């Protein structure tokens, strides 16, 4: 029963700087050569969008300034350099085994 | 890699009851080469109304083989309960040169429903399921029978109307009774005839879905199906491997009524298959509607010299295992 | 924040919003389109302001199988209809603690194994 922890809760960043969000799982989410960790971006009043799947793969239409990385229990999403359109809330979820769980979420604001 | 459909949403696996004693039965059906039992028709040539000496891969004369049998599962009234299987998953055998399989042998006769030894019923044909690979080891709690890296699975589905062959990594799941969870005894496949085999709508995915409850399928390189015509005729299945891939043989598509095996597929499997096990199946019947399912027999192939007797239409209907006894060797030497 | 334009092939369209009394039940739908309905599991997610996303459970439309997280084994009941390509979640014994936006999403199978597509959410409010 894996539990996700996200850090920080919120963070404000200047245009062109870097944002780093961390996710830690209570138990490894690694099997078969994959890391079953995904990142969703959610803007207000809209549902979540998939950004990154299986730890580091960008979904189509997602610019390369998003970099996902990590393995086992510790993962980070980096946004560099941040644009005004990146103000959202970011959530991590694992799919290693049922039941699936998400993180608390990290709210990113821009100046 | 290939898309093989949805993962299971089930949080646990159906509980599986292993009782080898209910499956320890001596129903002998040994190889009889004078009826061309288990003969793979020689590849690359054709023959007719003639007798040749040939060196190929054959089961030997009088081999009893290994017998396997699938059973209905536990039921109470009209409620299917635990599955009922033999101790096959832990019994990992050596692939060597391959094997041939006598399928549906005892059909139409009457026999036991296994799970209730006193109850008897008309025996129906059932197709065997296999797991083949290059690396075996333990499950987390010590039990043998776990296949590592890519594994070849041969899994009949659609209430015996289809054969699915796929080659993927098998990721064990973690729920209660699953191979990576608590109270693991054995993995199994199953289907439920009340919901899965109503006429006109055979569920072509019912056995796969049950497999998908014990293992997640990952990094799958192919998944083929092979339609099978529904009847109750004795048939033979064979499997071998060369540098060109794994070869599947059946009597069913060319010589349905004689049993000569012909190649019907070459699977792109290039790692050497060193091990195999039989995947236990259990049928989720209700108590009143249990059936008897014909045991199948698996015989190993070895390099042997045989006399092959080709009929006029080109089929092999009699043979001689030269190394069987002194009399058979006399027949062999008398053709040289 | 209404970032639309045109439409995509795959869509999950959840039913409208709800206001109900404590003790009631509510049954919301998720209508899928653009893909083979029975080869993709539908997952349900609860989103309330001070907990983020909470996974409820999921259903396999091919044989009606379901899974729930412990906190919801009883509150929620998941069902599907093949003919209409619809998934349903029914919530019973409603308290104020259930006021939330609820989402259905599709699990993409290979590759990704992620929630590739989400419905737009159903707002459920439980007024005392
Ligand atoms: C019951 O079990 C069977 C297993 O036998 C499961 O079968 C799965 O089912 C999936 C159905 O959803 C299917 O996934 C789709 O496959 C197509 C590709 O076409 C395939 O056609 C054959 C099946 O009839 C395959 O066998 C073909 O295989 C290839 O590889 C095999 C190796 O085995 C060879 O046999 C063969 O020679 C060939 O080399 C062939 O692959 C995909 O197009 C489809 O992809 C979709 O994914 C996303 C949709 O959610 C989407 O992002 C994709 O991009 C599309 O975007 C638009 C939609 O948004 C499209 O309109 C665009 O055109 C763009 O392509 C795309 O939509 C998807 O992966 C599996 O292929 C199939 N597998 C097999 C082996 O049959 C059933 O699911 C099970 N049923 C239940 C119920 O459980
Ligand atoms: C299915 O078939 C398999 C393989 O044929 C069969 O495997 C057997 O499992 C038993 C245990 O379930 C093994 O028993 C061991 O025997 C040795 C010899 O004495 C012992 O050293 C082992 O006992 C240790 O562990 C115990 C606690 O777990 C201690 O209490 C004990 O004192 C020992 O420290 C253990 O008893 C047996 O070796 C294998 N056999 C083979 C050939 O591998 C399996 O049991 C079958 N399953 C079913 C359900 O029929
Ligand atoms: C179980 O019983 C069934 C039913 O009687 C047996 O199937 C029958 O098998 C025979 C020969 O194996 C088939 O005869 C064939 O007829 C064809 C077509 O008309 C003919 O061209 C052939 O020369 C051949 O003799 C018959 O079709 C078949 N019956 C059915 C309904 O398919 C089956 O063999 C029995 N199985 C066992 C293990 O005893
Ligand atoms: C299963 O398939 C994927 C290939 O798509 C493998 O993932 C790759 O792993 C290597 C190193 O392990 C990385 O360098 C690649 O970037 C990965 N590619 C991805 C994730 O798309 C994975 O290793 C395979 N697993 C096994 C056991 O073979
Ligand atoms: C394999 O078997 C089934 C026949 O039972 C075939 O699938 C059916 O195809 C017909 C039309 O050809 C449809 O009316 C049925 O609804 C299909 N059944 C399904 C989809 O479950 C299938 O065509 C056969 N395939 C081959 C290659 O022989
Ligand atoms: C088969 O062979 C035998 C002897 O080898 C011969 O008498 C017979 O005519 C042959 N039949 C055919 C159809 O060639
Ligand atoms: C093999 O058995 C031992 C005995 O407990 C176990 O520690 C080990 O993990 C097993 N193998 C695997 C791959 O789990
Ligand atoms: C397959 O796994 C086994 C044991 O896990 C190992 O011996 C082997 O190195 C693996 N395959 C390859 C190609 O390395």
């Amino acid at each position: 029963d894996i539990v996700m922890t996200q850090s920080p809760a919120s963070l404000t960043v200047s245009l062109g700087q870097r944002a780093t969000i961390s996710c830690r799982a209570s138990k490894s989410v690694s099997a078969s050569g994959y890391n079953y960790l995904h990142w969703y971006q959610q803007r207000p009043g809209q549902p979540p969008k998939l950004l990154i799947y299986l730890a580091f793969n960008l979904e189509s239409g997602v610019p390369a300034r998003f970099n996902g990385s990590g393995s086992g229990t510790d993962f980070t999403l980096n946004i560099h350099p941040v644009e005004e359109e990146d103000a959202a809330t970011y959530y991590c979820q694992h799919s290693r085994d049922l039941p699936f769980t998400f993180g608390s979420g990290t709210k990113l604001e821009i100046k | 890699y290939v898309d093989v459909g949805p993962d299971s949403v089930k949080s646990a696996c159906i509980e599986v009851d292993i009782q080898q004693t209910f499956f320890d039965k001596t129903w002998p059906r040994p190889i009889d080469v004078s009826k061309a039992d288990g003969i793979i028709y020689p590849q690359g040539r054709t023959y007719s109304n003639i007798t040749i000496t040939y060196q190929g891969l054959f089961p030997y004369q009088g081999d009893h083989g290994d017998m396997y049998v699938y059973s209905a599962g536990h039921a109470t009234g009209t409620t299917p309960q635990k599955l009922f299987v033999a101790n096959y998953s832990q019994d990992v055998k050596q692939f060597a040169n391959g094997f041939v399989v006598r399928i549906g042998a005892a059909a139409n006769s009457t026999g036991t429903v296994i799970i209730s030894p006193s109850t008897s019923a008309t025996i129906r044909k059932i197709y065997p399921a296999f797991m083949l690979g290059s690396s075996v080891g333990n499950f987390s709690d010590g039990k043998m029978g776990r296949f590592f890296n890519h594994t070849l699975v041969l899994l009949p589905d659609g209430c015996g109307t289809l054969l699915r062959a796929f080659y993927c990594i098998l990721e064990p799941r973690s729920g209660n009774h699953c191979p990576a969870g608590n109270s693991y005894t054995s993995f199994a496949t199953y289907h439920t005839p009340a919901t899965d085999c109503s006429d006109g709508n055979y569920n072509r995915n019912a056995s796969l879905n049950s497999f998908k409850e014990y293992f997640n399928l990952r990094n799958c390189t192919f998944m083929y199906t092979y339609n099978i015509t529904e009847d109750e005729i004795l048939e033979w299945f064979g499997i071998t491997q060369t540098a060109q891939g794994v070869h599947l043989f059946s009597s069913r598509y060319v010589d349905l009524y004689g049993g000569n095996m012909f190649q019907f597929a070459t699977l792109p499997v290039y790692d050497t298959i060193k091990y195999y096990s039989i995947i236990p199946h259990s049928i989720r019947s209700i108590q009143s509607d249990r059936k008897a399912w014909a045991a199948f027999y698996v015989y190993k192939l070895q390099p042997l010299t045989f006399l092959l007797d080709f009929s006029v239409d080109g089929y092999i209907r009699r043979a001689i295992d030269c190394g069987f006894n002194d009399l058979s060797q006399l027949h062999c030497s008398y053709e040289s | 924040g209404g970032g639309s334009g045109g439409g995509s092939e795959v869509q999950l369209v959840e039913s409208g919003a709800e206001v109900v009394k404590p003790g009631a039940s509510v049954k919301m739908s998720c209508k899928a389109s653009g893909y083979p309905f029975t080869s993709y599991n539908i997952h349900w997610i609860k989103q309330t302001p001070g907990q983020g996303l909470e996974w409820i459970g999921a259903i396999y439309p091919g044989n009606g199988d379901t899974s729930y997280t412990q906190k919801f084994k009883v509150k929620a009941t998941l069902t599907s209809d093949k003919s209409s390509s619809t998934a349903y979640m029914q919530l019973s014994s409603l308290t104020s603690e259930d006021s939330a936006v609820y989402f259905c999403a599709r699990y993409g199978n290979y590759p990704s194994y992620a929630m590739d597509y989400w419905g737009q959410g159903t707002s459920v409010t439980v007024s005392s």
